[PDB]
RNA sequence: GGUGGUGCAUGGUUGUCGUCAGCUCGUGUCGUGAGAUGUUGGGUUAAGUCCCGCAACGAGCGCAACCCUUGAUCUUAGUUG
RNA sequence: GGGGAACUUGAGUGCAGAAGAGGAGAGUGGAAUUCCACGUGUAGCGGUGAAAUGCGUAGAGAUGUGGAGGAACACCAGUGGCGAAGGCGACUCUCUGGUCUGUAACUGACGCUGAGGAGCGAAAGCGUGGGGAGCGAACAGGAUUAGAUACCCUGGUAGUCCACGCCGUAAACGAUGAGUGCUAAGUGUUAGGGGGUUUCCGCCCCUUAGUGCUGCAGCUAACGCAUUAAGCACUCCGCCUGGGGAGUACGGUCGCAAGACUGAAACUCAAAGGAAUUGACGGGGGCCCGCACAAGCGGUGGAGCAUGUGGUUUAAUUCGAAG
């Protein structure tokens, strides 16, 4: 598919961008996989670097 | 073929159908118009040895210089005469076989 | 090139192996054969021999023998130089010598060199003692021989310059 | 002369796997060689039956068939029927 | 080989980048297991091939909130990252190792390998305390079975877990000792860099580095291996010389011990193993067949009697046939 980040060409996720993150989160709260989203390896490793932190600030759910 | 028109054609009406004419449909296809050979020839023309290395092997194995249009992935170690062209252009495979058939046509004198 | 069948082949056998195969009932004993075939003027070859009998395997050895021959240089009834063949775990080296030295070779190998006409070879079967591969150890080395006038033509050089 | 001995000296003779769908050869190649291909793959059949595909093309012993019986009818022949 | 002097590609340094589950430290959460407090609520749940032991009218199991406590860190997860190997996956911070690119600024061969020596090295085990929710050797119980000191079954001690000290072994595996160059491709994939139209996105091409697969020459005994070599060459270190006896005994070091490392011999077989092929078998799979089985009918094994071999019995019970 198409990388969502390279469509913007965008750097650092800036963790408060919850609605930008919620596109990459599944229905119940799990992490959407790489091959469905079609991101990049540099970007996919920043996602779990970001998504896990917003889980610890209650901005992203664990299991909903 | 001597039997079906000149020989004993009247044995059964279906011995020829099950066996003889079923043989006639096979060998006129699968042994075709090379049938009047009676000799070991000294040349061969093919279209794709990369598709059909199998035919080239025994021709190579008896030291026979052969010709052929080849694809770019073919074997120049194998063939003595390299002809690089489109393997599936219907005009070009008619064109290149026209020059070679007219080569031996003028060489009949 | 391919050596033609317009020669005088002498074709004495080397060994016979009885060779089995195990079916529902029991074994099936057939025979194997290999015959060194050639003249005494520089053309040596062989073929395999497979049948269900003794003598028809001797027949079918001659076919692939006449399908596969090879030629050896006979400089002074010697091999022209020294070489070591290495085909398939049987090493057999080849050394030239003077003309009185006879044919000192292994069992099956002695039935090869006399079927070259070349009567001056020292050799020693380094590798295994198996009859097919020792003959494969000979002709593969004999294939890699060279002639004195040929390599001077390869180098673009004088033939006598290879000697002096 | 032995119906004396050994069917692990034998011919011959039959059972048996089972009337099961199999066993090989010739040529060609394949693999240093043993062997492998043909016989495997696809579709069927009671079946190596048969078609298609197929580095194999073929042939041989098998299967079936031609042999009998019973099941219909005609010709010829009708007694002891 | 030695000495004297230069060059910069080998290797190193600067500088500019980029990747990271690399290590060590103190702290932080989120589901989930159990435990316990209690509401609500009734006869069972629990477990298996089947079933029992265990748990339960004293109120279990299920369910609702709340509480303690440990250890494990889903999703991302990928022949994906990194380390020399063992290994490391929640999160953040502090501290710290190397890696790769970009050149050129610098050094002027400063390098490679390395016996002994040194340090690291999963799991088990050891010594001292800490902590012990799951899990769990030993043992116990219930089955299973001719036997069950086993697989199953409910519990269950050490352990695992932490700090610190030691043992220093494994299929510690890529069954491939480390480095340098060279030798068709095609192909993904992780990190870059250069360019070509383009801010782009992108496509295409060139290019370093690990990372996988299919492949030529050649190597190979065959399977296979193939720019990450088992190709062709070279420098260095370890190891093997038939199998068992045996990694045993003895002798010595080391350790808190368990045992590790160095390491035999008398004896004895003519062979033990390597890949490969045809077979036969499989309480391995796939297709498929016969009264084989299922769905039925009628008998045999009880009863007398005929008959046939057994054994036994006799003067001999003629000999042969034995799933």
């Amino acid at each position: 598919k198409v990388c969502y980040f390279t469509s913007n060409g965008i750097t650092h996720i800036d963790y408060k961008d919850v609605d930008l993150l919620k596109k990459f989160v599944s229905e119940r709260g799990k992490i959407l996989p790489r091959r469905v989203t079609g991101t990049n390896a540099k970007y996919q490793r920043k996602l779990t670097a970001a998504i896990k932190r917003a889980r610890q600030m209650a901005l992203l759910p664990y299991v909903s | 073929e001597k039997m079906q028109e000149n020989g004993t054609f009247d044995v059964l009406p279906k011995k020829e159908v099950v066996q003889l004419k079923k043989e006639l449909e096979r060998l006129e296809k699968f042994l075709g118009g090379i049938k009047d050979m009676k000799d070991l020839p000294d040349a061969l023309f093919i279209i794709d040895p990369r598709k059909e290395r199998i035919a080239v092997a025994e021709a190579r194995k008896l030291n026979i210089p052969i010709i052929g249009i080849v694809d770019t992935n073919c074997d120049p170690d194998e063939i003595d005469v390299v002809i690089p062209a489109n393997d599936d252009a219907i005009r070009a495979v008619k064109l290149l076989t026209s020059k070679m058939a007219d080569a031996i046509l003028e060489a009949k004198q | 090139r391919i050596d033609p069948s317009k020669l005088e082949l002498e074709e004495r056998l080397v060994t016979v192996n009885r060779v089995a195969k195990v079916v529902k009932g029991g074994r099936r004993f057939r025979f194997a054969a290999l015959v060194v075939v050639g003249d005494k003027n520089g053309h040596v070859g062989f073929g395999t021999g497979k049948a269900q009998e003794v003598p028809e395997a001797i027949r079918k050895a001659v076919e692939d023998a006449k399908k596969n021959l090879i030629e050896v240089p006979m400089v002074g009834t010697t091999i022209p130089h020294e070489i070591i063949g290495r085909f398939g775990a049987g090493n057999i080296l080849l050394k030239p010598a003077s003309e009185g030295t006879g044919v000192i070779a292994g069992g099956p190998v002695r039935a090869v060199l006399e079927l070259a006409g070349v009567a001056d070879i020292l050799s020693k079967s380094l590798g295994s003692n198996t009859p097919i591969n020792m003959i494969r150890a000979t002709l593969q080395g004999l294939s890699e021989l060279k002639r004195a006038e040929d390599v001077a033509k390869l180098r673009g050089k004088s033939v006598e310059e290879l000697l002096g």
